């Protein structure tokens, strides 16, 4: 779990891998990516739930 | 023959004028939604 980088320049939520992420992930698995969004009043929502795979 | 003469007063007349200016400055963009209360995800019904 890592924070994401609210970009108001390009105005998209993004996120860069590192290779520290990549050492607690096994090349293949399908994984699932799950976006927690957080406004000043506090609550949390799930915004998207794609799923993934590091081949 | 007097030769005598008088004095005055030293008497000068000068236009002033101060002048200024005025600039209007905007700033503005197309509004792409806007700070929201609550910024939530939601499932509308009719």
């Amino acid at each position: 779990q890592s924070p994401m980088t609210v970009n108001k320049e390009s105005n998209r939520l993004e996120y860069i891998f590192s290779q520290n992420d990549y050492k607690v992930l096994v090349k293949g698995k399908v994984y699932d990516m799950i976006v927690n969004v957080v406004d000043e009043s506090g609550n949390h929502s799930t915004i998207l739930k794609q799923k993934v795979r590091f081949n | 023959t007097r030769v005598h003469s008088y004095r005055g007063v030293l008497i000068i007349t000068d236009e002033l004028t101060v002048e200024a200016g005025s600039r209007v400055s905007l700033s503005g963009y197309v509004s792409d939604g806007g700070t929201s209360d609550v910024f939530t995800i939601c499932r509308l019904l009719d």
